C-alpha cells in the first residue's frame, strides 16, 4: 500500500497546483 | 529568470509551503519533521513534540480560516508543549507532548490528547464533506474508539493511541491522518 | 527596447504575487499589541532584549521560535538570503554565525531561547536575530533606530510590505 | 598546455559578471558585479 | 627594477570557499568596472546610470553596521565606462561616454 499512498500524495499535490494555477488565472 | 520565478510562485500554496506534508517512505513528515517512532528508525521525543506542535498550528490555522469552532475542545498552539484544554470543562489537561520515561499507567493524558485531536479532525472532515459531497477524503475515521480505517486498501484498522498498540500501527495511523489533513487542506484552499 | 519593456511588465506581476502571498502569512502568525505596549505573537509575549530579565522563560522561547520561523518564511518568499541562517525547531530554534573569525566550528551555533548556563550565548543569539530582522528591514529601504525592539520592527516591516 | 574543463537559495549572480577584484584588509575578500548592478563581497 | 607587479592588496584569499558577506545593491543599469586602492582603504564601481559610487574597505564586513556607500558622484553624465585610482595620490579618475575625462579628489586625508 506504500506505492498507493505515494500515488495519493502525488495526485494531491498535482491537484493543489492545478487549483492554485486556476485561482491565479481567474485573478488575472 | 523572471518568467521562471513567476511560474514557480504562481503555484506556491501558502499553507502547503509553510507546513509541507509529505512522506518519507514510512514516516509522515511535516516541515521535514518525522511524526513517528520505529525500532529500526528511532525518533527522539523532541522531534515528536515538534511535529505535534506544528500539526496543531496547521489545523488551528485551517479552523480559523474556515471559521469553524470545534464543538467540544479548544486548540492551544503552544510552541513545543501544545495541548487541548477541554472546552466543555476546563479542568482536564490534555498535552500533545510527552517527556519520555513513559509510565503508561499515569500517561493516559497523551493518549487522550491524540484521541481528542482525532475527534477534531473528524469534525473537520464532517464539515468538509457536508459542504460538498462531491469531494471525499481518502481515509475514513471512527472517533468512538480512536481508529482509522484503511479504506485505501485491505481495510485494516489502526489505533492512534500508543498504549495497547504497536509502534508500527501507530506510525501508520498518523500517516493516514496526515494524508487526511493534506487532502482537506487542498479542498479548503480550493473552496475559497 | 521592446524586450526590456516586456521584462519590466513581467517583474511587476512577480512582485504583485510576492506581496499577495506575504499577506496570507498573517493568517497563520499574528503580531498583536495592547495598551501597556507589550507585544504578542500567537498570544505569547516577546519583550525587547533588555526586558527579558526577571520573567518566565517558556513564553520567551516560544515567541522567539515563532519569530524565527516567520523571518525564515519571509526570506524564503522574497528570495532574500540571510547572513545568519536559521534552523527552525519550535521553542528550541537556533541561529548560526559563519562570519565571525574568533570562534571554533562548534561555537558558531547559538540558542534563540533561555538555556541553563548559556546566558551570554543566548543573548548573542537574540542579537543575531535582531540583526537579521534589521537586514530584512534595510533591504527594502526602512531604517532601524533601535535594534533591541524585536517585534515592533518586524510588525513595521510587515505593515510596509 | 590546454587545461580543458568537462562536466560529469542560490547566492550566485543571475546575470553576466563584468569584473572580479580582490581587496584585503585582514582576510582577503573578493568583489564582483553583474550587469544588473548587484555587488557581492565574498570571503 | 624597484617597482613590483603586486597590486595594492597582496593575495590572502588563497582559497575562497564561496561564502558571502555583503549584498550591496544600489546601482540600477550595469556595473562595468571595479578598482581597489588599499592605500586609502577604499574601492569604487561605476555603471551606465551615470554614477560612480565609493565604498569603504573596512565597512564591507558589515559585521556590526549596515553596508552602504560612503560617497556618490553623478555630475559627469553620459555613461561612466571606466575609472582608475591614482597611485600615490588622493584622487580618482573617470571617463564618460560624453567623451569627457575628469579627476575627482577624494577627501580621505580628512576624516
Amino acid at each position: 500500500d506504500l506505492e498507493k499512498e505515494n500515488a495519493h500524495f502525488s495526485i494531491s499535490e498535482s491537484l493543489i497546483a492545478a487549483i492554485e494555477l486556476m485561482k491565479c488565472n481567474m485573478m488575472s | 529568470y523572471a518568467q521562471t520565478q513567476l511560474d514557480k510562485l504562481k503555484k506556491t500554496n501558502v499553507f502547503n509551503a509553510t507546513f509541507h506534508i509529505w512522506h518519507s517512505g514510512q514516516f509522515g513528515t511535516i516541515n521535514n519533521f518525522r511524526l513517528g517512532r520505529l525500532p529500526s528508525v528511532p525518533v527522539e521525543w523532541n522531534e515528536i513534540n515538534a511535529a505535534w506542535g506544528q500539526t496543531v498550528l496547521l489545523l488551528h490555522a485551517l479552523a480559523n480560516k474556515m471559521g469553524l469552532k470545534f464543538q467540544r475542545y479548544r486548540l492551544v498552539p503552544y510552541g513545543n508543549h501544545s495541548y487541548l484544554e477541554s472546552l466543555t470543562d476546563k479542568s482536564k489537561e490534555l498535552p500533545l507532548y510527552c517527556s519520555g520515561g513513559l509510565r503508561f499507567f499515569w500517561d493516559n493524558k497523551f493518549d487522550h490528547a491524540m484521541v481528542a485531536f482525532l475527534d477534531c479532525v473528524q469534525q473537520f472532515k464532517e464539515e468538509v464533506e457536508k459542504g460538498e459531497t462531491r469531494f471525499c477524503l481518502p481515509y475514513r475515521m471512527d472517533v468512538e474508539k480512536g481508529k482509522i480505517e484503511d479504506t485505501g486498501g485491505s481495510g485494516g484498522s489502526y489505533s492512534i493511541k500508543t498504549q495497547f498498540n504497536s509502534e508500527e500501527q501507530w506510525t501508520k495511523a498518523l500517516k493516514f491522518m496526515l494524508t487526511n489533513l493534506k487532502w482537506g487542506l487542498a479542498w479548503v484552499s480550493s473552496q475559497f | 527596447t521592446a524586450k526590456r519593456e516586456l521584462f519590466l511588465k513581467t517583474n511587476a506581476q512577480l512582485t504583485i504575487r510576492c506581496r499577495q502571498l506575504l499577506s496570507e502569512l498573517s493568517y497563520i502568525y499574528p503580531i498583536d499589541l495592547n495598551e501597556h505596549k507589550d507585544y504578542f505573537v500567537c498570544g505569547v509575549k516577546l519583550p525587547n532584549s533588555e526586558d527579558f530579565q526577571a520573567k518566565d522563560d517558556g513564553s520567551i522561547a516560544v515567541a522567539l521560535g515563532y519569530t524565527a520561523h516567520l523571518v525564515s518564511m519571509i526570506s524564503f518568499f522574497l528570495q532574500v538570503p540571510l547572513r545568519y541562517p536559521i534552523i527552525h525547531k519550535g521553542s528550541r530554534s537556533t541561529i548560526k554565525d559563519n562570519i565571525n573569525d574568533k570562534l571554533t566550528e562548534k561555537e558558531r551555533e547559538f540558542p534563540l531561547y533561555p538555556k541553563g548556563g548559556e546566558k551570554l550565548q543566548f543573548d548573542y543569539g537574540v542579537y543575531l536575530l535582531n540583526k537579521n530582522i534589521a537586514q530584512l528591514r534595510y533591504q527594502h529601504g526602512l531604517g532601524t533606530p533601535d535594534l533591541r525592539q524585536t517585534l515592533p520592527n518586524l510588525k513595521n516591516f510587515m505593515e510596509h510590505g | 598546455e590546454v587545461v580543458q574543463e568537462i562536466q560529469n537559495l542560490p547566492v550566485g549572480h543571475h546575470d553576466i559578471i563584468t569584473d572580479v577584484a580582490t581587496f584585503q584588509t585582514t582576510q582577503g575578500f573578493i568583489v564582483t558585479a553583474s550587469r544588473d548592478g548587484i555587488v557581492k563581497v565574498w570571503k | 627594477e624597484n617597482a613590483e607587479w603586486e597590486s595594492k592588496p597582496p593575495p590572502p584569499g588563497w582559497r575562497p570557499k564561496g561564502l558571502l558577506v555583503a549584498h550591496l545593491h544600489e546601482h540600477k543599469s550595469a556595473v562595468n568596472r571595479i578598482r581597489v586602492s588599499d592605500e586609502h582603504s577604499l574601492f569604487a564601481t561605476c555603471s551606465n546610470d551615470g554614477t560612480v559610487k565609493i565604498w569603504n574597505s573596512q565597512k564591507m564586513e558589515g559585521k556590526t553596521t549596515t553596508t552602504r556607500s560612503i560617497l556618490t558622484y553623478s555630475r559627469i553624465g553620459g555613461r561612466v565606462k571606466t575609472l582608475t585610482f591614482c597611485q600615490g595620490s588622493h584622487y580618482l579618475a573617470i571617463a564618460s561616454d560624453n567623451g569627457a575625462v575628469q579627476l575627482l579628489g577624494i577627501e580621505a586625508s580628512k576624516l
